[PDB]
Parts: structure tokens; sequence; C-alpha cells
């Protein structure tokens, strides 16, 4: 686990390095990069505290327990939005090339981010204030958690998996859909490796970022007037839950890789770079 | 053969003319270097008051 | 017929002649000069506005405004103190090659792959510097220019010719001709009496201004001449050319006087110039950087790091103060 | 800290602002370079123009499409090619004429320079658009002579489609890369709009795969 | 090269007017503009400032809120408009043109002005005398002084000296305290230090007569001090 700190941080720490050490030539999906970077870094440097939270238990406080909860949101929200961002973009430069060749909008990258980032602000700025170091609840185990009644929670976790899983993933499926279509149309030798690569892309943020959300959705189906519930069930639900988070963070760890050094361009960049080290 | 006759002349005239030594223009040249060597400010930095960059 | 049996024999008398007169080398007598420590420069300010490859560049005779020429069609004229825009000069053809700054400041030179010379006039009372000149005349590209007096310039064509024009006028007063290849770069002696040229057949030619004839030429490297620059005395100059060398050449000795090689470099050379004392000597290189070489024992003094692609322009100020490097990343840097 | 030098520091940020936005119209812009030997056909190629004293470089400017194209030809240089050729690095492809109708091995100089312009290293990723000029004039020359003059080693017969295809084949061929570079081959017909719309394409193609290498696809 | 002035006239107090500048034969929109007026037998008032391309504006305290200056680049024109004119803004407005970069001359050129008549702590520059008789063939010398130094870290002196011909509009004659403009005859000459300034006419000739007025371009409100006569 200490392993995935590690090779999360130095990946991410080495992706915002070469794209900010030369500020220059970042038309849009460096600049996308160096963002979704800066967040999966957060979240790198966030994981050991729920790590040691799992290890033994929530002695932490609560005051940090609400920074922790709201700095996880937001980064959160903006790994998937600067996901959904970079699918777009591809589409955009893929699928209509020579018609964004001729009126490429000048300064739609940082205006985009920025707005990504104030939504996201919005989104998961309530949240944070309405968690806390709970009490000792039938699970005999402090947890930094909700309080807010259930009807609230219900239609908070809803919300929170709609926007967050249902819109990426419309995204991502309909722009790299076209894209590959696009690719299938065209001739040549780079078309094999965009497609390869984009069903790579495609198939590892269905197989990381769905099972938690699916479990999230189960709990949540179960929390309104569903199956009954036994110690099977809720232990069964909570081992899926933990496995499932593992999951995402292995994810977070493998977007630079994915989405940084698979690309000749950023290798060639980060090899300059070192020359003059 | 108009050109080969210019060529010849050119040669003449490079020919005609007079050398110094190769230590007379050495010293020249290291004296030359030796007597502005103090005004020279990739040499000798100047102070960072009289520097107008910065 | 046989004339290239005398031809070869006059060649002959001038090696001869030479060497007679090559009893010690310059190395030699300065073995015993005390060798200058690290030359440590750093960037004191970066101009950026460019969005194209910078080809040339030239220092004002103030020391602090300069011209710069890139080939997105501009010719930046910068102040380099506060690192601010004077003027953005527009040009017909974006293909330029080479660009000059008059000795008094009214009028700037542009010129390129057109074949054309182009004068702008600075200082109008309109407010906005509008094309004075257009010389016209060169059957290749044009590769250098240099002003003389604010009316005669001097320019170098890839058509193997010199010429020297009256810019009033607008015709050549002079036409310099004897170069085998294309002429590369020039520079004018300190008096502007007399100016060397190095050309693509591997020799340096000195040229004078009055009356127009080849005084004497120069050989010894092996490729292409690209830069040329003369000594802060005038009387010698020294020559980079793609076999990585930074030959210096003395005039009254008329020979080869160093070789400033060094076996790590093995790119060619595209600017070379001098110091105010002539005690250093810079040379940009295809490695991205620019060397400092001691100009008189032939030892590499610093290195001028920082630059993200070949260093294509490089000079000194009239003063001395600081040193201009512009390279194909689009960027000017000021070094001191 | 500043009486009079913040107006020449709004004047600055004003050239700024009109650099900027004349940089970001030329870089939508199309640039192609014409090249090809003598009596090679250029002309028949920029008779399609849909829009100088000086014999340096000859600017064709035109649109098709809404796309906007910018063909520069510098057969006016005889020069060392290797002096000026760096400038047209960033182009976004290579516009090669060759003529079918030839005889002083033509086509032998025209395949030297064609192999010595592909493998150059300056034009490692530009692509190369091949038009072969004056196909009737071939075709009645090789029912007149046959081909076996420029290349004695051809096994075929003495039709146009097969010599057309041996020609075209061997031209490709002459490529020593054939992994980041692509040669479009287009046979030049009478139509005006027939060659325009294989440019058009051969554009499009280049410009889908400069993209998926600037979006990190490749 | 011309800047001619409209839009003056007899105006009741408490009305509203618009002067309209229109220029010819120069770059209008590369050069930032000034109002500048005078008063019937007084010295000249700087009014208003506008920048090229209309990033900064301008206004003297005795005229702020109820003047405003505007700009239109593609007709060449500039414009005053200003309501609740009392009875203090009787004056001649001028058009000036000035352009700021490195080593530029601002205030270069003056429009020939407007007459518009109403019926019924910062810095101060001072010039002692106020006529002197001179006779031709002779040297002058005029004295200008300021309460805050005109000197600054750059080691520029932002001092410029005009002069004003009897029913001509006013000529820039010295810029930085130390340059010729664009065509005075090299006769004129100007010096100084930090407070005290001088400028010098060694042969003055018939065409020298008229008022001289220092000005100061360190701090914005521009005071300019009534100027010196020079007659016979
Ligand atoms: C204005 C409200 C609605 C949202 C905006 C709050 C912004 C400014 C953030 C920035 C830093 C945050 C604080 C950081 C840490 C703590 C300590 C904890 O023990 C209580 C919450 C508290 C005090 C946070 C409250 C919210 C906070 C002040
Ligand atoms: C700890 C909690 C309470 C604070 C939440 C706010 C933090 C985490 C968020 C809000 C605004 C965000 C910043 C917004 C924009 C940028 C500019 C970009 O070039 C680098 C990232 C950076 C700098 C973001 C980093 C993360 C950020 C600072
Ligand atoms: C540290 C632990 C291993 C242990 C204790 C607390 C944890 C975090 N938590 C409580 C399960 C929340 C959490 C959920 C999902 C993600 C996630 C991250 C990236 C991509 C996709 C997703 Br989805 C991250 C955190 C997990 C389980």
């Amino acid at each position: 686990y200490s392993l995935l700190f590690l090779l999360g941080l130095l990946g991410n720490g080495a992706v915002a390095a070469v794209l900010l050490s030369r500020r220059t030539a970042l038309s849009s999906t460096d600049t996308f990069l160096l963002h979704l970077a800066v967040a999966d870094t957060l979240l790198v440097l966030t994981l050991p505290l729920w790590a040691v939270d799992a290890a033994v238990q929530w002695v932490f406080g609560s005051g940090l327990c609400k920074v922790a909860g709201a700095l996880f949101n937001i980064n959160f929200y903006a790994g998937a939005l600067l996901l959904a961002c970079i699918s777009f973009d591809r589409y955009l430069n893929i699928v209509h090339a020579t018609q964004l060749y001729r009126r490429g909008p000048p300064a739609r990258v940082t205006l985009t981010c920025l707005a990504v980032w104030g939504l996201c602000l919005l989104f998961a700025l309530p949240d944070f204030i309405f968690l806390s170091a709970h009490h000792d609840e039938r699970l005999n185990a402090t947890h930094c958690q909700y309080n807010f009644p259930q009807v609230g929670r219900t239609a908070l976790r809803v919300l929170q998996l709609v926007a967050g899983f249902l819109l990426p993933l419309l995204v991502m499926a309909y722009c790299y859909a076209h894209i590959l279509a696009v690719l299938l149309v065209s001739r040549g030798q780079r078309r094999l490796r965009a497609m390869r690569l984009v069903v790579v892309v495609v198939v590892a943020f269905a197989l990381c970022w769905t099972p938690y959300h699916l479990v999230v959705l189960v709990d949540i189906l179960m929390d309104l007037g569903a199956l009954a519930r036994n110690c099977g069930r809720e232990s069964r639900v909570d081992v899926a839950k933990s496995v499932t988070s593992g999951l995402g963070y292995m994810h977070c760890c493998l977007n630079p890789l994915l989405y940084a050094f698979v690309g000749v361009k950023f290798r060639e960049r980060m090899w300059m770079l070192l020359l003059r080290l | 053969i108009a050109q080969a006759r210019k060529l010849v002349e050119q040669l003449k005239m490079e020919a005609n003319i007079d050398r110094i030594k190769v230590s007379k223009a050495a010293a020249d040249l290291m004296a030359y270097c030796e007597a502005h060597a103090k005004e020279d400010p990739l040499l000798t930095p100047v102070p960072a008051s009289e520097n107008p960059f910065r | 017929d046989q004339l290239r049996q005398e031809a070869e024999q006059l060649k002959n008398q001038i090696r001869d002649a030479r060497k007679a007169c090559a009893d010690a080398t310059l190395s030699q007598i300065t073995n015993n000069i005390d060798p200058v420590g690290r030359i440590q420069m750093r960037t004191r300010r970066t101009l950026r506005g460019h969005l194209a490859k910078i080809y040339a560049m030239h220092w004002g005779t103030d020391s602090r405004l300069l011209v710069s020429a890139s080939q997105d069609g501009k010719l930046i004229i910068w102040d380099s103190y506060t690192t601010n825009k004077v003027h953005a000069i527009p040009l017909r053809s974006s293909w330029v090659m080479t660009c000059a700054y008059a000795p008094s400041g009214n009028y700037v030179a542009c010129g390129g792959l057109d074949n054309i010379c182009s004068i702008y006039n600075l200082k109008t009372r309109e407010g906005n510097v509008r094309v004075s000149r257009e010389l016209a005349g060169h059957t290749g590209y044009l590769s250098c220019c240099r002003f003389l007096d604010d009316n005669q310039i001097v320019t170098s064509s890839g058509d193997t010719t010199c010429a020297l024009w009256d810019i009033e006028t607008g015709q050549q007063t002079t036409t310099f001709t004897g170069h085998t290849g294309d002429v590369m770069s020039l520079s004018l002696a300190p008096d502007t009496r007399l100016f060397v040229s190095g050309a693509c057949d591997a020799s340096a030619k000195l040229w004078d201004v009055r009356e127009g004839m080849c005084r004497q030429t120069f050989t010894g490297h092996e490729s292409d001449i690209n830069a040329i620059c003369f000594f802060p005395n005038g009387n010698a100059f020294a020559t980079g050319s793609d076999d990585a060398t930074c030959r210096l050449f003395d005039l009254r000795a008329d020979q080869e006087l160093m070789t400033y090689s060094h076996d790590n470099i093995i790119c060619g050379i595209t600017s070379v110039s001098f110091s105010k004392s002539g005690r250093l000597l810079l040379a940009g290189y295809d490695d991205f950087n620019c060397n400092v070489w001691d100009a008189l024992k032939a030892d590499r003094a610093g290195v001028l790091a920082g630059h993200d692609n070949r260093v294509s322009c490089l000079g000194v100020t009239d003063d001395g103060m600081a040193v201009a490097t512009g390279s194909w990343d689009s960027f000017l840097k000021i070094w001191n | 800290l500043s009486a009079e030098d913040k107006a020449a520091v709004e004047r600055s940020k004003m050239i700024d602002r009109n650099l900027r936005e004349d940089g970001e119209k030329a870089a939508r812009e199309v640039k192609l370079l014409l090249l090809g030997a003598g009596e090679s056909g250029k002309s028949t190629i920029v008779k399609q123009m849909k829009i100088v004293k000086t014999t340096g470089i000859v600017e064709t400017h035109f649109t098709f499409k809404d796309l906007h194209f910018k063909m520069f030809d510098v057969g006016a240089q005889r020069s060392e090619r290797k002096k000026w050729i760096h400038c047209f690095e960033g182009v976004t492809a290579i516009i090669f004429c060759v003529a079918l109708s030839d005889e002083m091995n033509r086509m032998h100089e025209s395949m030297k320079l064609f192999d010595s312009i592909c493998n150059n290293k300056w034009f490692t990723d530009t692509s190369i658009i091949l038009f072969l000029n004056k196909k009737d004039l071939f075709e009645e020359k090789i029912k007149k002579s046959p081909l076996t003059i420029c290349y004695p080693e051809y096994a075929g017969s003495n039709t146009y489609e097969e010599a057309a295809a041996y020609i075209q084949c061997q031209f490709e061929d002459l490529n020593k890369r054939k992994d980041t570079k692509e040669i479009y081959t287009h046979f030049t017909c009478s139509t005006d709009t027939k060659n325009v719309q294989f440019v058009f394409d051969a554009v499009t193609d280049v410009i889908i795969k400069n993209n998926l290498k600037d979006c990190g696809l490749f | 090269v011309q800047l001619v002035e409209s839009g003056g006239g007899l105006v009741q107090p408490g009305g509203s007017r618009k002067l309209s500048c229109s220029a010819s034969g120069f770059a209008f929109s590369s050069f930032g503009m000034h109002w500048v007026r005078q008063a019937p037998e007084k010295g000249l008032e700087w009014v208003a400032y506008i920048s090229s391309g209309s990033g900064t504006i301008y206004y003297a305290d005795t005229v702020k809120g109820r003047f405003t200056i505007s700009r239109d680049d593609p007709k060449n024109t500039l414009f005053l408009q200003m309501t609740s004119l009392r009875s203090e803004d009787t004056a001649m407005y001028y058009c000036v043109r000035s352009i700021y970069y490195y080593g530029s001359s601002p205030f270069d050129f003056w429009g020939q002005g407007t007459t518009l008549t109403v019926s019924s702590s910062d810095i101060v520059m001072t010039q002692a005398t106020s006529s002197v008789p001179v006779t031709p063939g002779e040297s002058v010398s005029i004295s200008c002084r300021s309460s805050k130094s005109l000197l600054h870290s750059n080691g520029n002196t932002y001092l410029y000296w005009f002069l004003q011909r009897p029913g001509q509009s006013p000529q820039l004659l010295i810029y930085r305290m130390s340059n010729l403009a664009s065509g005075v005859p090299d006769r004129f000459s100007g010096s100084g230090s930090g407070t005290a300034f001088t400028l010098t006419i060694s042969r003055l000739e018939a065409e020298d007569v008229g008022v001289y007025y220092c000005m100061q371009h360190l701090e914005y409100p521009l005071t300019f001090g009534a100027g010196t006569k020079l007659e016979l």
C-alpha cells in the first residue's frame, strides 16, 4: 500500500514538474493533464490519512476530519470532471479536426479549467460543515462521517453518484465511441495505436471508477425500502467498499502512466528537461 | 580564359603585399588585450551598483 | 590553357611567403599569460513575444535598444533594460535571414529569401514605422547586411557576391565578386574602411569598401564558414564554420593565428562574437548552448546554456556590459 | 517607480496583444511547400488559383471548403538546398510534382531529388503529396517507346495502367521511413476540382495525425 | 499632420457642450491625446488625457466629475463632453498629441484650439520673471523652479519647454530638459538640475518673441506655471 502511495506521488510529481518546467506549447490536453496531475497528487497525499484510519480507528479529531473530507470531495470531483474534459478535447481535435483548425477557440482551456474548479467548489462546499467524528454507532467504532438525517443522506448520495459517475461516463463513452468510429474509417499507421490507447483508457476507467459506484448504488437502494439487511449483508457491503476504494486508489496512481507517459511528445519533453537538469 | 587571367592577376595582387612576422602580430594582440582589461565588464564584472541589468 | 600552371606557381609562392614569416605561434607567446577564471554569466532578462524561430538580431549603438527578426514576419525592436517592445514592424515577406540596426538609430534593415533589402525608417512624423527603401538587384537570398553611414549599406547574398548600395538612390554603388560559394556572413572594420566576408567555399576575403578590390583571402577551414567578426583592434578576425572550429586569423601577418576546436563539440557554429577587450570569444553552436573561449589561449572558459534549441544569433553591446543570444525556440536572453 | 514609463508599458502590452492576435490568425492557416525539378509541371498545379516583382519566392494564396492554403514555390533560388530548406521545417506538407512524360534520364534526377527531400533531417514528419503530371502524354510515349529506356529491369508489358502503377510503387518505395510519414499520390486530371479535393483530403489526414500526436493518442 | 478643433462658442452657465478634434495626417490610434485649456490672458492649464486604446483616462481636479474625454479611432476623432459649465471654464481649448516609448517626444504637436465663453498641494512650477526686455543678437536665460525634484530614479528629468508665439498655438522646444525637438533651431538649449532649470537662447531673431512655458511630466496632474514674456 505504501508502494502505491510512493508510486502515485512520484508519478504525479514527475508529470507536474515536466508540464510545469516548460509552460509553453500546452495547447489544451497538456493543461488538462497538468490539472488532473495536481488533483491526483492531492489524492495521493490524502490517502495515508484514511489508510491509518482503517488501520485502527479515527482517533484524529473533528476539524481535520472536516478539512480532509472537503479536500477529498473537491479533488475527487475534479478528477472526473477533468477526465470528461480531456475526452471532450480529444473528441474535438479528431472528429472535428478540420472544423476546429479553421476557428479554434483561443482560451477555451484555462477558462474551462477554472469553471470546473469553481463548479466543484460550489459542489463540495456544503458537505464538510455537514460531517464530523460521529459517536459510537452500532458499528462500535467512531468514524469521520455524516450526521444529518437519512433522507438528506440518500438525496446527497444519489446526487453525488449521478454527478460524478453518470455524466463523466456518458461524456467519455460518447466522445471515445465517435473517436473510434473516425479512426476506423481513416487509414494509416498511427490509427492502430490510437484505437489501442483509447480502448485501454476506456477499459481502465470503466473497470476502476465503476465498482465503488455500483456498491454505493446498492447501499443506497438497500436503504430505500428494499432487501432486508443482516450481519452478512453489512459485512459484505463494507468489505466491498474497502476493495473498491483500493481499486480507486490504484487507478489514481495509474492515471499519469496511462495519460502522460504513453505519449511520445511527453516522453520527448521529459527527456529534454532531464538533459538540462 | 578571361577568368584565368583575372585569377592570375588577383594572385599577383595578393602575392605583392608585405607581411610582418607572426611574433610581432601576436605581441600586438596581447598588448591590446592587456591594455583594455579593466574596461571589460565581462572579464572583470562591475559592482552591482553600476550594473544596468539588475 | 596552361594558365593553371601559373596560378599554381603563384599559390605555391604565396604559401612559401606565408611560411617564411611564421617564426613563432601565438600559443607559445601566450603560454606565460595568466589564465582567466571560470567565466560565470547569469541570465538577467528574457524577451518573449516572437512566435517562430528568431533568425537574426542586432544591438543599437546606445547598448540599450536591439532589433530582432523572426520567421513570423516580425521585426520587433526591444528596450533591453525594461524588456519593453518599443516597436513591432510587420514584414511583407516572412522569410527573413538577417537584420541590422543603423549606427544613428533612425533606420533598420531586413532581408531574406526574397532577395530584397528593405530599409525601414523608425523616426517619422506620422508616428508609425514605414518602409523607406526596397533595394533590389541581388539574384540569390540575402545572408547579411550592415549599415555604414545611414546612406550606404553592404549586403552579402547567396549568389556568391556582395554589394555596396547608396540608399537614397537605390542602386549598387559597388559590387564585390570573387567568392565561389554563397557568402554567409560579413563584418565591418571598426573604421568602416574594410570588411571581411566568409563564404561556403571555406574561404574568407578582405574587401576594401572604396574602389572595391579584394586585398587578401584566408583559408584553413574544411567546411562552410557561417559566422565572422572583427577583432576590436581591427587587425584580426575570427571565423566559425561547420567543422566545429573558431579559427582566428590576423590581417597583417596574412596567416592563421589560432584554432579553437574541442573534441566534445561535433556540430556546426552559427554565431561568433568578441568581447570589448578581445580577450573572450563567444560562439553559438547547435548543442543549444554557447561557448566562451580564451581568445589568447584557446581554452574554454564558460558555457551559456539555457536555450531549448539551436542558438542562431549572438551579439555583444558596444559598451560590453551584456551579451544577447537568440535561438530557434523564439526567445532572446541577455546575459551578464 | 514609474512616471511616464507606465505609458511605455501600456504601449508594450498593446503591441503584445496585436502580436498574439496576428500569431493566432497566422496559425489558423495551412502552409504547403511546392517542389519539383525542371519541366516537372508545376504550372498545372498552381493554375488552381482562387484568391510580385521579386524572383526569390512565390506565395500562392487560395481557399477551399473554408480552409485557407498558402503554397510556397522556391524554384528561383538555384542555391544549395541545405542553406535555406530549414526555413520550411514546420510546413504542413510538401507537394512534389513529377512529370511522367520523361530522354536525358530526367526521371532519374527526379527520383534523386525525391530521395534527398524525403530523407532530409528536417522533413522527418511532414507528409509528401506526389503529383504525377502529363498522364496522357506518358500514355502516348509508352505506346510509342518502351518503358525499358528509363528502367531496363521492367518485367511487365507496356500499358498505361501497369506502367503507371510501377512508377508509383517505385516512388513510394523510395521512402526510407514508412513509419512516421505518409506519401499521398495522385494522377493529375483535367478536372480543376479533383486535384484540390485530393489536396484537401491529404491535408485533413495530416491534420488528424498531427492532432493524434498532440493529444497523446500516439 | 494637423488637428482641427470645433464646438466652441457662447454657452449659458449650467449648460453642456461637446468639443471635437479631428486628426489627419498621422496614425491617430497610436497617440495619446490631451485636452489643455488656456484662460484669456492667463497661463496654460492641463484639463484631460486619454491614452491609446482608451486604457487609462485622467482628469484635472477642477474638471473632474463633470468632464468626459473620449476617442473614436475609426473616424479619427477626439471628444470632450462637459456639463455644468461654470463661469470659470471660459477659455481656449487645445488638442495635443503625445506618444510614449523610449526616446519619444510627447506633446510635440498642438491643435489650433477653439474658444468657449460662458456668460454670467500636488506640485507647483514657479517662473519668477514674467517679462524681460531683449534685443536681437543677444543671449537670454529663462529660469524655472519646481516644488518637488523632477529627477527620477531612472535618470530622466521630466521637464518640457514650450514656446507660444503671439496668435499661435504653443510649440514644443525642449523635452526631458536636455533634448531639442524636431525642427527647433540649434540656438535653443536647455539645462538644469533637479529643482532649478534654465533655457538659453544664443542669438535670437524676431521669430523668438512670445511666451515661454515650463511643464512637469513626473506626477500626472501636469502643472505648468505662468510663462515668461519676451518682446522687443
Ligand atoms: C463561508 C463558508 C460557508 C465556506 C467557506 C469557508 C472557507 C473560507 C474555509 C477555508 C478554511 C476552512 C476552515 C479550516 C479548518 C477549520 C477548523 C475546524 O475545526 C472547523 C472548520 C474550519 C474553521 C474550516 C471552516 C471553513 C474554512 C474557513
Ligand atoms: C483544504 C481545503 C479546505 C481547501 C480547498 C481549496 C483547494 C484544495 C483548491 C481550491 C482552488 C484550487 C486551485 C485552483 C487553480 C489552480 C491553478 C493551477 O495552475 C494549479 C492548481 C490550482 C492552484 C488549484 C489547486 C487546488 C485548489 C487550491
Ligand atoms: C484508504 C482506504 C484504502 C481505506 C480507508 C478509507 C478509504 C477511503 N474511503 C473512505 C473508502 C473513501 C474513498 C472512496 C473512493 C475513492 C476513489 C479514489 C480514486 C478513484 C476512485 C475512487 Br471511488 C477514494 C476514497 C479507503 C478504504
